[PDB]
């Protein structure tokens, strides 16, 4: 099926690092200069009090639709991914589904600065205090404490193609029915993302990477904040949130 | 029941 599903030499490794980069750089959503670039458009006090004044409902719909955004740049990023579409539909799905929004919280770090500890949200950049009536400000000030810890790595974006790629293609998640196959295509994206780093005498980040729990939590707290929120405002979930959204937090 | 992933999967 795919040459990633067995063992890689050297020159097939070097070119999974340009293939890897070049699906990221395609589908990266928002350019990294125009993140930079946005950096001194800040919301105002009263710009962050309208925000907080929005009704939890309404706050929660609007983030609801930005992740829905984000994570269908992911899918396009996943289906680009050598050997990802070469997986049967079932283990692609166990894998979007548990990996989608991991991507998200890692490609999140880009648009946050670690200056003013501020996110790019629709338009400019605010705190976490923008989010307030989410009622989630534990899950919100978690998201931002894990940006800040990404941001002081100096990720640059062809680290961020190779490790988010490392975080889709998870040989881990329960649910894969060809394993083996996703082991293998697992360990050439691990040489590709380790050898870049070689390259570059980038090695020194290793040791500085979140650990897998620490994502997983994340996802984890989100999926039990929707929750709680979907107890409150049920026909909201049900009439008004994304079903991309629903098929992967609330299980449709 | 949404089921859009395997749509986006299979749109080329
Ligand atoms: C992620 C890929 S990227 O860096 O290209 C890229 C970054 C930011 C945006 C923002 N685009 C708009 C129009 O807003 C964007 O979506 N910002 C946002 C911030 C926080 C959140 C959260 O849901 C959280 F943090 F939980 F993910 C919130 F804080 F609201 F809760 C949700 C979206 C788009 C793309
Ligand atoms: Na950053």
């Amino acid at each position: 099926e795919n040459l990633y599903f067995q063992g890689a030499s050297l020159t097939e490794i070097e070119h999974l690092v340009q293939s890897v980069c070049k699906s990221y750089r395609e589908t990266c959503q928002l350019r990294l200069e125009d993140l930079l670039r946005q950096r001194s458009n800040i919301f105002s006090r009263e710009e962050v009090t309208g925000y907080q004044r929005k009704s939890m409902w309404e706050m929660w719909e609007r983030c609801a639709h930005h992740l829905t955004e984000a994570i269908q740049y992911v899918v396009e990023f996943a289906k680009r991914l050598s050997g990802f579409m070469e997986l049967c539909q079932n283990d692609q799905i166990v894998l979007l589904k548990a990996g989608a929004m991991e991507v998200v919280l890692v490609r999140m770090c880009r648009a946050y600065n670690a200056d003013n500890r501020t996110v790019f949200f629709e338009g400019k950049y605010g705190g976490m205090e923008l989010f307030r009536a989410l009622g989630c400000s534990e899950l919100i000030s978690s998201i931002f404490d894990f940006s800040h810890s990404l941001s002081a790595l100096h990720f640059s974006e062809d680290e961020i193609a190779l490790y988010t790629a490392l975080v889709l293609i998870n040989a881990h998640r329960p649910g894969l029915q060809e394993k083996r196959k996703v082991e293998q295509l697992q360990y050439n994206l691990e040489l590709a993302f380790h050898h870049h780093l070689c390259k570059t005498h980038r090695q020194s980040i290793l040791a500085k990477l979140p650990p897998k729990g620490k994502l997983r939590s994340l996802c984890s707290q989100h999926v039990e904040r929707l929750q709680i929120f979907q107890h409150l405002h049920p026909i909201v979930v049900q009439a008004a949130f994304p079903p991309l959204y629903k098929e992967l937090f609330s299980g449709g | 029941k949404h089921k859009i992933l395997h749509r986006l999967l299979q749109d080329s």
